[PDB]
């Protein structure tokens, strides 16, 4: 094939790689399952994946889908206020990233005694001066990065902040561990670190390649 | 492999990472007995720095042992280490800061 | 020795004890306790320690070694309380299920942590106590004590099978309202005051220092205050009077006061002759407390009947029913 | 004075004892699974 | 007790072991572990086998059938069942039943208590003579 841009994502042990211009494949070989497809309606740009959902959007949109055990249902067609950068679906909640903002919204929502405090929230806080460069979602946390170097964990379940680190420079990429507690982030100068919020301290990763990507 | 020195290296690593139980399992096969009993003696310790100091002492790094012991709950253990290890000058130093009863007696021992 | 070579060691210890033996009985009993503590039978460890305590006090009947055996008696009693408490925590963190109510585990863990500050009797691993305490305080709603439990945990070496839960709880506990529910706050009964859940001094008030009197089922706080007798008064004298009708300054009830009470409101805890009977006024006579006449532990009356029925004995001493 | 507040606290802890034992008496404790 | 620890996560192996030994403690541990996994209809089987009447009566008082708990408490004399059964009627507001059944378990301090609360005067004599000093 002439060209196939390389997109895809990971959650636990569930690959969701791109197949072709109009397709995706979802599989969990680690737990012995089969490959499926979701034949996405457009040319996708980002492909998040998670326990129970896929997601593809190209310009300002995001077609969530439900990763069942049989088939996929075009859950919704929710949209965003800017160029959607890289959404990340783990568990139930989702967190799009459009124009230096991050907008935690519940996915499978029908207004059944669900507090509107929980439906939608927009980080960075309405008033502050940041641009969330990188966020990454865990079992229950909205770890994101900033420009003034603020790595705020955000416990979704009780809907409050739990951690405020402060890196000397703009944390610009983050990758949490599967368990969620510890973290790996890269600052501007390509200087990795391992932030472990429990004991609030960063350990430097020796001999870090200058062009690490992931 | 069935190499005694390879098992010994594994044992030193297992001491180094605070893996007391698995280190005991290794040593029980190596056969070294005067450390199997010691480790079974300090398997109860829960304090992080105190246990750190003990497992340091078992890896014959006494300086780091002192360093940790002075941060643990029971610093006088570093004293006990120095006094056993016969370095009575550091014994005076550590004791003076921690215990005054050892002072005249460790002074006597150092004089002798 | 016939039972001993027949391996009936419990009965054998009972025999030597009944046989005036004071070298075989103690040695076999200590060996049995060491076996029990080696395994997970902490409740039996507590019961054997309790037997040691009362037997050694019996031995202290000898005026020659009174001073050197009351110390052993007190030490073994404290160990008995600690181990019987710790058995519940050991069960809770091992079995896939849970047996006890959350309130009882919370109270047991708090009492243990406030009675085991810096020395750990063999086998009692306080990582489990703090873990149980953190879970239970977060469940019940004492969200400030849980913060302590986790901070204290941060300085101990955690076994790998607890690390994930503890290192995630330390993070998700900062989301809680930072407040201790009033339904759990301990209350003194000598001076009105509301001691912090985590009292540094141990199990003692702050304004006064009357140590709390804990029961023996749910390790709960009790409404009994320990008054002491006057100078020239005897136990027989005190009971006679009753029936007729910043350091610590212990209260000293005097005769005209002892003639102003009734057996409804005092628990006498008659110890053997070598010791002196210590007393316990009660401040809510409407509530009830029953005192096991063997081990002189105290329980809420209602609790003690369910416990006797369930076990067929006291739970602390396994005396006859 | 001090007497009034002291008696008030004595009554509060009275009530707590009552509700506690009521909780034991009128509720059963089904064996429940543990998280780990 | 040690074997359950070792065979935890070897649940089928445990099941084989506990169904073979027939010790009435391993049976009760398995009963606990088939009540803490929401399979309450085999808890009855293993508790039945492990002669734990207090527990059977408890489960029967949970699943609304209280005639069954009454049955398992009439014949087996296990007092603990009589206690928990009486408390079940207590929450059920049956008063004579929940008094007589405390009476069964020789637990007269709860009996006199509910009696005083209800106001049964005859109860005071019937459970004061029997009562301890
Ligand atoms: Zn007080
Ligand atoms: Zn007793």
């Amino acid at each position: 094939l002439t060209k196939l841009p390389i997109l895809g994502d990971a959650c636990s042990t569930r690959i969701a790689y791109l197949t072709s211009l109009l397709e995706v494949t979802v599989a969990n070989p680690v737990e012995g399952e089969l490959p499926i497809t979701v034949s996405v309606d457009v040319e996708p740009n980002f492909v998040a994946v998670g326990l129970y959902h896929l997601a593809v959007g190209m310009n300002n949109r995001a077609w969530f889908y439900v990763l069942g055990e049989n088939a996929v249902k075009k859950l919704k067609d929710m949209e965003y206020l800017g160029t959607v950068a890289s959404i990340c679906l783990h568990s139930d909640y989702a967190a799009a990233l459009f124009e230096g903002k991050v907008q935690l919204h519940l996915i499978e929502s029908e207004i059944l005694d669900a507090q509107e405090e929980r439906e939608t929230r927009l980080f960075p806080a309405v008033d502050d001066k940041c641009r969330i460069l990188c966020h990454a979602l865990t079992s229950d946390f909205l770890i994101y990065g900033t420009d003034t170097g603020v790595v705020q964990y955000f416990y979704i379940e009780d809907w409050q902040f739990v951690n405020d680190y402060r890196h000397p420079v703009s944390v610009k990429k983050i990758f949490p561990d599967p368990n969620g507690t510890r973290l790996v982030f890269i600052d501007e100068k390509s200087d990795g670190f391992v932030y472990c919020p429990v004991n609030d301290a960063t350990y430097e990763i020796p001999d870090f390649s200058p062009t690490i990507k992931g | 492999l069935n190499d005694e020195a390879a098992w010994n290296e594994l044992a030193r690593a297992c001491l180094h990472h605070m893996e007391v139980e698995f280190a005991i399992r290794v040593y029980r096969r190596i056969g070294n007995v005067g450390i199997v009993m010691s480790l079974e003696q300090i398997k109860g310790i829960e304090d992080y720095n105190l246990l750190a100091g003990h497992l340091a002492m078992f890896t014959n790094d006494y300086n780091l042992a002192q360093d940790l012991y002075l941060a643990s709950s029971c610093p006088i253990a570093a004293l006990e280490m120095r006094r056993d290890l016969q370095h009575w000058d550091s014994a005076l130093q550590l004791a003076k800061h921690l215990a005054p009863d050892q002072i005249p007696f460790i002074s006597k021992e150092y004089a002798i | 020795q016939w039972l001993a070579e027949n391996d009936r060691f419990e009965e054998a210890q009972k025999a030597f004890h009944k046989a005036g033996r004071q070298r075989e009985a103690v040695q076999v009993l200590e060996q049995l306790t060491n076996n029990a503590v080696a395994e997970s039978r902490f409740n039996d460890a507590a019961y054997y320690y309790w037997m040691l305590s009362m037997q050694c006090l019996d031995i202290a009947q000898d005026p020659a070694q009174k001073d050197t055996m009351l110390g052993k008696f007190y030490h073994f009693q404290r160990l008995a309380e600690l181990y019987h408490g710790y058995h519940a925590i050991h069960r809770h963190t091992e079995d896939p299920f849970s047996v006890h109510r959350p309130e009882t585990l919370f109270n047991i863990s708090r009492f243990l942590l406030h009675s085991l500050p810096k020395d750990t009797p063999s086998g009692i691993s306080k990582v489990k106590i703090l873990f149980t305490l953190a879970k239970q305080s977060k469940a019940l709603g004492a969200y400030r004590l849980a913060r302590h439990a986790y901070d204290k945990l941060r300085g101990l070496y955690i076994p790998a099978r607890f690390q994930k839960s503890i290192e995630l709880g330390t993070l998700t506990i900062r989301a809680k309202p930072f407040h201790d529910s009033e339904e759990l706050v301990p209350l003194c009964y000598r001076c009105s005051t509301n001691n912090p859940l985590l009292n540094n001094l141990g199990n003692v008030c702050i304004n006064c220092r009357q140590p709390f009197i804990f029961s023996a089922s749910s390790y709960d706080v009790l409404h009994l205050v320990e008054f002491y007798l006057e100078e020239g008064i005897t136990d027989e004298e005190a009971i006679s009077l009753i029936d007729l009708e910043s350091e610590f300054v212990p209260v000293v009830v005097s005769r005209l006061v002892l003639r102003s009470m009734s057996r409804r409101d005092v628990l006498i805890k008659r110890w053997p002759p070598p010791l002196r009977w210590q007393y316990f006024r009660s401040l809510l006579p409407d509530a009830s407390i029953t005192m096991c006449p063997s081990c002189f532990q105290m329980f809420h009356s209602e609790d003690y009947e369910l416990l006797v029925l369930q076990h067929g004995c006291c739970p602390y001493c396994r005396r006859c029913k | 004075e001090m007497m009034k507040m002291r008696q008030a606290k004595l009554d509060y802890q009275r009530l707590l004892l009552e509700k506690r034992q009521r909780k034991k008496r009128l509720e059963p404790f089904m064996v429940q699974p543990n998280p780990e | 007790f040690e074997v359950p620890r070792m065979l935890s996560e070897d649940l089928p192996s445990l099941e084989l072991y506990v169904n073979k030994m027939k010790d009435k403690t391993l049976w009760r541990w398995w009963a606990q572990y088939l009540e803490s996994q929401g399979e309450m209809d085999a808890a009855l089987h293993y508790y039945e086998l492990a002669r734990d009447h207090f527990s059977l009566v408890r489960i029967h008082c949970f699943q609304g059938n209280v005639q069954k708990a009454a049955q398992i408490a009439n014949e087996t004399g296990n007092l603990a069942a009589s206690y928990h059964l009486a408390r079940q009627y207590e929450s059920q507001e049956e008063v004579g039943q929940a008094v007589h059944f405390y009476t069964r378990a020789q637990a007269f301090k709860n009996a006199i208590r509910l009696c005083k609360e209800n106001g049964l005067d005859d109860q005071l004599m019937n459970l004061a003579l029997l009562s301890s000093p």
